[PDB]
């Protein structure tokens, strides 16, 4: 599973002039270094791992913080599911137009006991519900609704101090990839929404709090990672030098295309 | 039951982990997969294919497109200059670190393998003239002579019908895996381009011609130590 | 090891032991076979 | 040799003598979707002919100041033949694009297109607050330049440094690319298939690539040399299958 | 797989001369207990376990313990990796030049709960966030920069109260060994970093709370234990007689080289 | 799912635990692996091969160089003294304490094995003597005569050309395992240097010649019981 | 007989009557790089006899109260020869040094060097705080003198019983060590192979090995005995491979 | 038991079973072989 070795190579006068290529042909030339040059054969045991689209998503990534707390709206955390609220990772995906990757989402909850007047009272274990809305599903609008019921929505209900919460997700577009680019508009008139809002509509996050309520107020941080596994990169793309700036569209703000260096023969050191 | 001591890494969210999980949605009926062409099953792929550079980088060029124009002239000033310098490593290099290979290294700590910079004469037809690029492996000082880059190793472009010369580095390094982060150590060569003739050109042609670099992965190239990427920062929720 | 302990094919561990890679794809993509010791034209 | 070309698409044929190899987008050539990945149930219409033909769209001047232009495909086929009928009177379309760039300049003119299809150029706004509409994209009948600098407005960031997809221009080779270099190339030709996540996608919401001619080296020609060099898109689609006849959409 | 066992020896009178060698040759004796003197034949079962390098290092020892702390930069502890912070662990692996070993770190985290004026206010089980960068990574600033964000560095997210986080590393240095000593500078002008800084530059490691805030502060001690295994030592060193001073050079006060006793005849009991 | 019982050992940090645990980087290609010559795959490698050790380890001269020089003389004075003297037990023993095996004995808690002296002549290639180097078993007194140190366990060294002869202990104990830590059950012998001859030297070489002792492990020699060494103590943060 | 020697590498020869056998650097013969183990893609410069030939460095005076001498190695072999404008032509170098270090003595001369060659031998500042320069370490003309006792400023710790390095001088034989005894021994040779990490470094920055030269018994003559007793080191790399090549490094 | 739970090889029990030993190395490394039954010279 190794890189190719670089073969043995010696001078040479010819007319195969391996170096002169067309790069108007939009052909990456497949020159080796023996080509251009003379190399010594070196059996090169490194090799394309961990550069594997499989291994370069494994490593898990922040999707999603929040901040949702106990004793309206701020008592439970609302993730609409993208992955481009978080650059770390969005940057990642966006290598690829699309991936099909069945995610593993790994929820890390950790409560923070919000500073007030009065904290002296403990609160036992906190458990906590990661409810997943599938797209079109009931949204739940507060913190005890009946949406909380998890007749067919996944929930992990995982509580503090244990092992980080885990659930790995299938393959769940409607398309046959993850269209992580989709220079597309929601409505066939070619208005409404533009980018990967469109087919990138996964559902919604809920994770709330089990316990009914504290006697002081705990704001617990739901911080979801999302770790892509079973990938399918299917169109690759550069990463985006601009900061994100949208978490729903690719827009953006200008910036350079590398960093400037004082002079075209400006070599440090 | 049976008994199971648990190890000192239990209950713990590495990120790097093959730890199977439980189903979020239990035999879930995947949309069947198609034959999407361009199925990338490694980013060392998106390194290989070949990635206009930045060489021109200087202050306001990057907004424009005059980063990655190469320029050179039929004029006898300058002739004994380099027309254009750079540090070989694409992982802290500012002409290779946004490219293809470059970007797809700062997401890493160790790169390994010989990058390959095609250069495309983007000029009159008629436009022939001879080029010294060379790369100098480190441990000495940045070529400031053309007899220092060929000293050095280095590929001389007699720019005609291909109008393509691939300089490829033959990975000079006294470790396997160069570290991505800018560290002297592991501090690669530098990549000169010289004048070894002038551009002569036509009296109906444009004399400032120009001149694209393609830094590309050979199939020894690899990359050995993931890590967060320094061009990615987030100032905030988005 | 490799053993599947979850019924669904997705609650399995990442593929990180598949090395397959086809960088024909991107780096030659041309329909006529170029071949390095050749000129392009 | 290989610079010499022939493109026999449909009525419609294109013949070049200074002509690179044809990017076969990703390496894989367009085809008829398969019945293992087909999603649809209608009958596919399949006009081999009539809707899978070179369609010659409008000519750009190429200008020494010219950044570049992008074109939004399928949508930029519309009120192009019968491949925009069948788009208009279907509601699922695939084509597999072999788009052909033809930019004839002479022995003395220095430039460099990268014509590049990037599959999903998602375009970035100018502002990023808001959404531009559908004609600032679209390239229906002229092709939407990018900018040298930066804009602002309800339009597309047309900055060509970062390609209005916040994405650096010089990695756009990563996409199915070909570079018109006048030295060496008038004319790039990328057999792109159909790229979508999707085996079927309408073709008026949803843009299958965009073709983005990227002036590298801008066009530098010495006085009394052609100075409307064109940049003339010549695009065929292949295998072009459509499901869902509905009425006409406009 | 024992100690070769003492073989049965008699008396000797011939011009073998076993005990007479020549340390001007460089080459340590060979000898026996046997050839010297006359030595019964015992059967060692003492086997050299324990003292192989795998089992030498095994052991786990700390090599970095720093105190970050919950409600600026001491709200996370950085570690530039090296095994030479800790005089305990460092000495070992200084007894080879060169090991090639996947070390096996174990973070043992224990919550402080600083002493102030008020501290009745109970924080739930605190979750730590152990990220590592690899050697030009982005580096965080603070304890909620985009850096933690963990799209491609490793983090184990080790809650509090669990079994201490483990996260075994691969050999992950540029060259083919772990130099632990270099007599070398980081520029090739021989100006610069001097030592096993230069080569064992193998990133850094960022420990954080996940928990946003605390009502009160708490100082939590990282204590970074590294277990190398799969060891490759490859050139072996004296251990250093004098104390530590720099954790990233040798440099040293000189240290007697044993400890002097009262005389050359002196013989305690 | 399974029925798991957690034993009393459960999500403990033993320090000396051969448990499996995820890897930081999963399939992280490692650099190649090179024989590099040296290869240590036991410091009792390290133990076994020579070091001189500080004998004449007398207040200040552990300073200088003439801690492992072993004084000698041509003079009738102090003949019937020993030339030196110190405990057998590299553990404690103020000379073999910071040796190569005594380092790689204080690094544990036990020690077995035959350690062997060897003795280098530093002297006048016409210096010609004769030595008494004699290993006395413990349970008696410190050797005060040389007829004492006779009687136990003892090499007569002819010096001459070879110019170094080993005094290999024949590991006199009475347990299997002595005890690196100073403890008087596991209390090793006595090793004494005595002249069975004076050191004759012609007229025109130096009286005071040297000699270099070497404590150097068999391959008998063996250490069960790590333990961190109480040579190295750090006072703080480096 | 053992105590005889000749070692022909390259154009120089060294001849030997009182040499004990040499030590081979931890019993590993040096070699070229092998396709397996190498990293550089570079065709290795490989003189045979140019650069793998005995050098013989300056000789420093063996004093009676000389506590010891260090040679940082290869960069003291600077200015030496082709070994030497190798490594100022090339990134990477590779070299297996046969050291051999001359000491003719009398056989009424009393003394003994550790002649060691210690791989990677990290020096230590006579201030621990600060960091010596390079010419403090460095050995490219004269051999750099241990100090009997404790130095003080921005140079090296040369203690010798600490042997600069923090380290038991009496433990330096764990290093390949070969002791030149004036009783037997008038030089001695250490054949050391390329002792790295990365099978090739470049040959300035850092230094493979350092040969100590350790007098453990320090020279004693009786008068009229010959006092300039010289220690003269007589280095051979042998299997030198160098790749990189670059524009000299001064 | 000796069963690799973890893909990669690095993410495994440490080889405390592996008594290989080649004192040679340090304590012989003449190139001539020196026999202790004979005189060294
Ligand atoms: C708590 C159990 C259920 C967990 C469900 C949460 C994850 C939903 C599926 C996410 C799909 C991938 C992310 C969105 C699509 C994309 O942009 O790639
Ligand atoms: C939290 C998961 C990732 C853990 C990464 C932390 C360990 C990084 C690798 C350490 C390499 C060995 C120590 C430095 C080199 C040395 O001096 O031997």
């Amino acid at each position: 599973r190794t890189v190719a070795n670089t073969q043995p190579s010696g001078p040479s006068n010819s007319k195969e002039i391996p170096a002169l290529t067309a790069v108007e042909t939009g052909h990456t030339s497949q020159v080796d270094p023996s080509d251009t040059l003379q190399t010594r054969h070196v059996v090169n045991f490194h090799s394309r791992s961990e550069s594997t689209v499989e291994n370069f998503m494994g490593r898990a990534a922040c999707v999603f913080m929040d901040q949702y707390k106990l004793n309206s709206t701020d008592n439970f955390a609302v993730w609409t599911i993208n992955v481009r609220e978080m650059a770390q990772l969005r940057r990642k995906c966006e290598l690829f137009t699309y991936m099909r990757f069945d995610i593993e989402m790994t929820m890390v909850i950790t409560s923070c006991q919000d500073q007030g007047t009065q904290l002296e009272q403990d609160m036992p274990v906190l458990t906590h519900q990661i409810m997943y809305v599938p797209p079109g599903g009931p949204i739940p609008a507060k913190v005890d609704s009946y949406e909380w019921q998890t007749s067919t929505n996944p929930s992990v209900f995982w509580t503090e101090g244990n092992a980080p919460a885990r659930m790995s997700i299938p393959f769940i577009s409607v398309g046959n990839a993850y269209s992580l680019f989709y220079d597309g508009w929601s409505h066939f008139t070619q208005d409404g929404t533009y980018g990967y809002t469109t087919l990138n509509a996964m559902g919604k996050l809920f994770v709330r709090h089990v316990n009914k309520s504290s006697p002081h107020q705990i704001t617990s941080t739901i911080r979801v990672y999302f770790k892509p596994k079973h990938i399918k990169a299917w169109v690759p793309r550069p990463p985006r030098l601009c900061p994100y700036i949208n978490k729903g569209d690719v827009n953006f703000v200008v910036t350079e295309v590398t960093d400037a260096r004082k002079s075209i023969t400006d070599t440090p050191h | 039951g049976v008994p199971v001591l648990n190890t000192p890494g239990s209950t713990q969210f590495l990120t790097s982990d093959d730890f199977q999980s439980p189903s979020a949605m239990p035999q879930f009926d995947e949309t069947p997969e198609m034959h999407i062409p361009g199925e990338v099953r490694n980013l060392m792929e998106m390194a290989e294919v070949d990635s206009v550079v930045p060489v021109n980088n200087i202050t306001g060029k990057t907004k424009s497109m005059e980063a990655y124009q190469i320029a050179v002239g039929t004029g006898n000033t300058d002739k004994t200059k380099p027309i254009f310098s750079f540090q070989m490593d694409p992982g802290y290099s500012s002409v290779l670190k946004r490219t293809l290979l470059g970007e797809m290294l700062n997401y890493y700590a160790h790169w390994s393998g010989s990058v390959k910079l095609t250069f495309l004469f983007c000029g009159s037809a008629m436009a022939t003239g001879k080029l010294l690029i060379s790369y100098s492996p480190p441990g000495a000082s940045v070529p400031s002579s053309r007899k220092d880059a060929m000293l050095g190793t280095h590929i001389i472009w007699d720019i005609g019908l291909q109008s393509s010369c691939v300089l490829c580095v033959p990975w000079i390094s006294q470790s396997h895996y160069r570290m991505v982060q800018q560290d002297p150590y592991t501090s690669a060569g530098y990549i000169t381009c010289w004048y070894q003739t002038n551009i002569v050109v036509p009296p109906g042609a444009p004399t400032s011609c120009d001149v694209l670099c393609f830094a590309s992965a050979c199939n020894d190239f690899s990359v050995r130590l993931l890590r967060d990427t320094p061009f990615m920062a987030q100032p905030g929720k988005l | 090891t490799n053993i599947n302990f979850y019924k669904d094919a997705a609650s399995s561990a990442s593929n990180r032991q598949e090395l397959q890679q086809d960088p024909g794809k991107f780096t030659d993509p041309v329909k006529d076979l170029m071949v390095k010791t050749l000129p392009a034209l | 040799s290989d610079r010499v070309r022939s493109m026999t698409l449909g009525n419609s044929t294109i013949t070049t003598q200074e002509s690179a190899n044809v990017v076969v987008g990703y390496g894989e050539w367009p085809s008829y979707l398969s019945d293992k990945e087909a999603t649809a149930e209608d009958q596919p219409t399949q006009p081999d002919v009539a809707t899978c033909r070179f369609y010659t769209l409008e000519s750009v001047q190429w200008e020494k100041s010219s950044p570049g232009w992008w074109w939004k495909f399928p949508e930029a086929l519309k009120n192009m033949g019968l491949f925009g009928q069948n788009m208009h009177y279907h509601y699922l379309g695939r084509a597999g694009y072999t788009i052909h760039v033809q930019c004839n300049a002479s022995k003395f003119h220095q430039g460099c297109l990268l014509v590049v299809c990037v599959p999903e150029a998602e375009m970035g706004c100018a502002d990023t607050s808001t959404t531009f509409p559908a004609t600032e994209l679209t390239t229906e009948e002229e092709p939407h330049v990018f900018t040298s600098d930066s804009i602002t407005g309800k339009k597309v960031q047309a900055a060509v440094c970062n390609a209005g997809m916040g994405v650096g221009v010089g990695n756009l080779t990563i996409f199915p690319h070909q570079w018109i270099n006048l030295r060496t190339n008038n004319s790039a030709t990328i057999v792109m298939p159909y790229i979508n996540s999707v085996p079927m996608d309408n073709m008026f919401r949803h843009y299958n690539f965009t073709l983005m001619i990227i002036p590298f080296a801008p066009l530098n020609f010495n006085e009394g040399a052609t100075a409307y060099v064109p940049v003339t898109v010549t695009i065929a689609p292949m295998y072009a299958e459509y499901n869902g006849l509905r009425l006409a959409s406009t």
